[PDB]
């Protein structure tokens, strides 16, 4: 699994690969690991699949019911605190996942949540098994002054560099850009294939 | 709540007497869409008009308008919201609105048998878009469901229904159906009373639920 | 608690009769802020005035003033405090005061259905600062919530509300709103009675909750 | 326990009628200390005077005097003792006496809602030393708490309170406050009745709870 | 069991009316010891006199004599025995008899609040030796405890108490106290009735509980 | 089941009125042994006489004869059997019959307090051999136990008891005690009625429980 | 631990040592392991200490409540059956003890009860870690025709012989003699020291 | 840990050291392990810290509520029996402590209570890891005819001798003397430093 | 993790680093481990992250509800006793943390609380994996006569010396100073960078 979250000024760029693997065996070449939880909020799952899908359904219900009962979207620290309280109440019969929550609430935020409920905000985060290769690219090429398109090209370079050296990562890259003006925008396959083919990458 | 020798439940009849003192509300099916119209008689100038919501959303596809006792109405709207989210968690989407109405109405029926609890004094109107398209429902304090095409609940029900079995036609556009509902709501009022700005909400097939803002309603008056 | 043939709940009406014997209280929204004013008729010289709190804090952003039976009022304030801290543990902060009021009022509604328990004889006024800014609420022993801009509860409610639909204007400063609330509270009293020092509490947007001390209130008299 | 159409709870009023037949008791705050005085009308010569305790200790800093039905009084004193020891186990010390009084009074309020149980026919006076210093409280069978400076409960309440709003002054020493309380207790009695030796208990700030022995009380007569 | 408008509990008064039809019983404190005397009116010659026990042992240091309904008396004696053995298991010994009486009386008080159960129609007399020495107690169907020096329960209570506030003196020996109790029990009877052999039980400080045999009682007649 | 103002329990009195309509039964202690005699008025010729058991065995040492409502009698005999086997499992043997009677009677007392259940309309006679020898007991629908030497229950109780306080002597043999019990049972009947063969059961000390067969009873007539 | 029960005609002699040991370490040189449960009945504990003391308090309560409710002391087979039912109801969260119950109920009885509730009556029994040395003395020197004083001297010889060869046994010997005439008689320290010093023993 | 209880005629002297250690690491150089439970009663804790502090709070509540309900202080055998019943009701989810209870109830008493609820009275007891060194001093220098000051000097010598040879023991010595006349008297630091410096000890 | 609490006269100085690590892998270079619980009270967490964050949310709720119900802030011994009772009620399904609580209640206090609920007050404490290096600095350079600024410079030297030799410690130092006059004052980043750069340290 490979999972990236990038905070830029007025923007959150989150992206993944799509491979589902059974111990060495590529069971599914097109998974879905990047979800829209709320209008300005997306989470991204890694780890076991069934636990993570249950968490996605539950958080879509909780955030939509919150939005209906309160007339304004849930803040991102409250989303991450809600997942922290949920994941920590079991702790011994645990959900074996790790999650990223990214969104806009007059400030872009990326929260990284582990299997026991420790939510930590950071300017860029990455979960999965291909995580250290992404962290290797983002230690050397990330800058907080980048535009949105340089951010998308950076995350495509990071996940491509993780796909070259991790065997549990691969497939098409799903990128989603979250802004206040346009909202949660799932970038199309054609633009991502154009950026992959343009930057000199064969995926 | 026991039977009368006539074969009647008295607490349900008295609950309907409590329903006949609520605000008048309409639901109208138009060409691929549903309307809900509610009267917004704010008497004092001191009531904040920014947060008086008569048309409650249960889902961004499904809304309901209530009449009767407002506290029991708030309880039934909260139960309808939790039941809708349980259907979204269990199945993935809300395929039929009718079973949401059957879960709310089977909550309302249960208090008309057990002796340690009184019935709800609330009649509701549900409305939304599912796979069968635009659907409109009415729920009676006995727990009785009727699927309709145009209906009213509240104090001035009979004037509005009596207007809508002589003035309603099937496949109106949105603006003509809103105009018909507004003149229905004027037909419920007696003279001396002018409509202050009511609340109108609409949905069309494919789109989400659109609630009208203020100046559009004042233009529709 | 069952229905009357008129469609009425008698225990709720009698509970409102118990509410009409409490101390008069005001809530007033001013320019980025909320006021709560309560009367402090300490009759005996033997009552300790250091710990008579009529304006209870539920949160350092959210306060409430109660009227009716004082023991049920203490129970509902304790439930409001525990519910506020549950919302702070679960979510991290208190984004909307309206759902705190809906949890208290859905506690109060529940005793107006079940037969083994009487309703609360307490009306409350909630007030505070959330993300929608200054908000003011009123809660009725049936469990009925109304968001307001100026209100009164207690014995002299109608004199104060009748004063505040002819003397109240929207965006007052703090001192003018306190002066208007004090002369409203004098307008509730009949002659022979002079105000001993009432209790006034205020909050502005961004700051915490500020309760007035003694000599500032005596200057505001 | 339901509401009267006047807005009254009849079982609470009748419980207060049961309170008006108890022994007269005083509580007086003096200069860094609290007094509790109770009448000890032992009629028969056959009652053992070695173990008639009218002033019950809940803690070696906190005491209470009860009036009304003596069995419900024993139950409420036992609940107050167990609640005090729960606060000492959980926290380490008893920082505020007011929350002990709120736990006892929230036990007493709970029986004035539920239909399967009658209210307590007991009024209590709590007294002690905490971090806010000397504190004195009164608890009413509805569950109503009032912090005082001098008070009485029982049959002759109104004569003692009517004596102590004309004869009481703030910062008395211990002996002057005991002498004032004894002549208050004589002011409650009608002629023909002489005081047999009452029970007096005192606490000062820093020390523990000191109960007067016999010959000191007979000297104070 | 609810309050009367006079401030009375009627089921407790009627329970005392059930107590006034039991056998007359005495308890007398003498010089380092306690007596319990009970009347043994066996009417038929067919009742086995080998196992009629009016003075029940709860402990080999602690005994009790009951009056009222005999079945509720058997239940309260069994509860007193189980409570005494719980205090011996938990602590190691029975230091105070007063808390055994408070556990029995707090069992008896609990049925004078809850609506689904009637009060006990039993008055008891407890007696024994603890670390405070000889102690004697009386327990009233409201759950009311009074520590005494000489007392009676049952039908002829007032004749025996009226005898023992003119004929009783403090530090009698054992034989003089038994003789005084026997002539008290004769003073309760009207003429025509002669005492058949009553039951007398005694304890002194340090020794165990000694129940008199038959010919010693007939000598004491 | 509540108290009457006389101090009476009416459901227990009416239960005794239900007991006064049962079959007459005797229990007689003779020289090292106990008798139980029951009347066997089989009216129809169609009732199978092979399995009409009026004298129920609880143990091969302990038997009981019931009167009153026969269904509640069957329930109390089944409870007595299960309680006897619990005492045999826990301890190893049944040392005292009196505590079996106290467990049955403490089952019967419990329904004379709780409001959701009526008392048992059954009076029982227990009889058997334990370590104290031959023992005979009587149990009253209030739950009242009396140990006897000769007794009757049922419709003709007073004629049999009135016969057995003038005709009964202590240490009869078995045949003389059976003959006395049979002429007692004839003394209960009015003229026109002849005894059809009653049921007689006996036990002696050391042996097991012997129930008489048919022709021995007809010889004993 | 060392624990002896001896049945003689009209007599039950029970005795112990007094040492409480923590794995090699003499924690207490004066314990109490011989208890009076009823007027004619004594039990004697071995094994873990806290479980055995809880059993002693419970059996004192049960036998006294039995005596009050029934006007006659509990038979010894019912005491041992009551301990058997009590110890066997746990059986898996067990009381790790072993017990002797001795008494007079118109016949002298000694019952040996193990940690799972198997009560067996025998004419002489012995529990503890010094048990086989006592059984060695009692196989060769016990006779059913002995008097009470020869019985007391025999149990003193048996526990002394167990104290010489067991390291978990030692201290002063507590002897109690149960008869119908005199009851439960705890023999004094001076008489036991006189019998130890008289028979040629240094303890 | 090192913990001493000494019974003298009309006196109970209890004392400890103050070191709290994490496996070799002196976490706290000033703990508190000697507590006053009642007016004439003090207990002394050893073992795990949190369990022992919970036991101290519970026993202060139980003894104060007993004193209020019964007008006379709890006997020491009832305090030790109450701790025995409390510690033995868990027994499998145990409190891993060992405790001393000392007091005056017209006789001085010292009870030693282990982790399973076996309370044994003795004339002197000692718990902790430095226990055998204290037992070494008290086997050779204790006498029942000592005065109170010779007792205090003896316990200071015993805990000093345990501090020299145990690494989990150390710090300032807390001594408390319980008498009927004066009650529970916590001896000051200056008097204990004077007795340590006077007897020729450097601590 | 590295966590320091220092008691000075009228002052409590508490400080941490900011690194969150997964077994060797620096997951987050800016955590938050120093929290304000009450107006004059701050705690400081170490150990597992999700458990510690749940404890922070719970203690903020308990202390604020206490302050509202009682009109005066909770004493520090009651805060530490409340955490001790909370952490000890699980004890077998434990919170695997270790905590410091520091505050002013007319006396400065620092309490150290472990994973089983043993709260011990000390004049200076330190938790985390870099704890012994801090204890090494504070054994040689702490003095109770220091001012507040010498205290802040001391804690900066202690955490810098722990950051040099522990790999699980690092990042920016968060210092908070608690006084009665000014309250809980989180010192700014610029002043701490000025004190680090001034004392001759590169962090």
């Amino acid at each position: 699994t490979t999972t990236v979250g990038i905070t830029l000024k007025d923007a959150v760029i989150m992206a993944t690969e799509r491979r589902v693997t059974m111990e060495n065996f590529i069971m599914h070449k097109n998974g879905k690991k990047l979800f829209q939880i709320d209008t300005y909020t997306g989470m991204t799952i890694a780890g076991l699949v069934g636990d993570a899908q249950v968490l996605v359904r539950y958080m879509k219900a909780e955030l939509e019911l919150y939005r209906l009962q309160r007339r304004v979207n849930m803040p991102i620290e409250a989303v991450a605190t809600l997942l922290s309280n949920m994941l920590n109440q079991v702790k011994y019969m645990p959900y074996m996942v790790q999650l990223l929550v990214g969104g806009i609430d007059t400030a872009p935020h990326v929260f990284s949540i582990d299997a026991a409920g420790g939510s930590v905000e950071d300017i860029y985060a990455s979960t999965g098994s291909g995580s250290p290769f992404v962290y290797g690219v983002l230690e050397s090429q990330y800058s907080e002054k980048m535009t949105v398109d340089e951010g998308v090209d950076l995350v495509i370079r990071a996940i491509s560099a993780a796909k070259q050296r991790d065997s549990a990562s691969g497939g098409m890259i799903d990128v989603a850009v979250i802004t206040r003006k346009d909202g949660y925008v799932q970038l199309p396959t054609d633009q991502i294939e154009s950026r992959i083919r343009k930057l000199g990458l064969i995926l | 709540t026991v039977f009368s020798p006539d074969g009647r439940l008295f607490q349900v009849e008295y609950a309907r007497e409590a329903v006949k003192k609520g605000s008048t509300a309409l639901g109208m099916k138009f060409a691929n869409g549903v309307l809900l119209i509610s009267d917004k008689k704010v008497r004092s100038r001191l009531i904040e008009q920014n947060s008086i919501e008569k048309i409650q959303l249960i889902d961004d596809y499904v809304a309901a308008v209530t009449s009767g006792l407002v506290a029991d109405a708030r309880v039934l709207v909260d139960f309808a919201r939790i039941s809708a989210q349980q259907e979204k968690v269990t199945y993935g989407s809300l395929v039929n609105i009718e079973n949401l109405v059957k879960r709310v109405a089977d909550q309302m029926q249960q208090y008309t048998q057990y002796g340690g609890v009184r019935p709800y004094g609330v009649s509701l109107i549900f409305a939304g878009i599912d796979q069968i398209g635009p659907r409109l429902f009415d729920c009676d304090p006995a727990g009785t469901i009727n699927e309709y095409k145009a209906t009213a609940i509240g104090s001035g029900k009979d004037a509005v229904v009596s207007f809508l079995e002589r003035e309603y036609k099937e496949n109106l556009p949105e603006k003509e159906a809103v105009t018909l509902g507004i003149k229905a709501l004027k037909s419920s009022l007696e003279e001396g009373e002018e409509l202050k700005a009511p609340e109108i909400a609409s949905i069309t097939v494919g789109n989400k639920y659109r609630i009208y803002d203020q100046e559009e309603v004042k233009k529709f008056l």
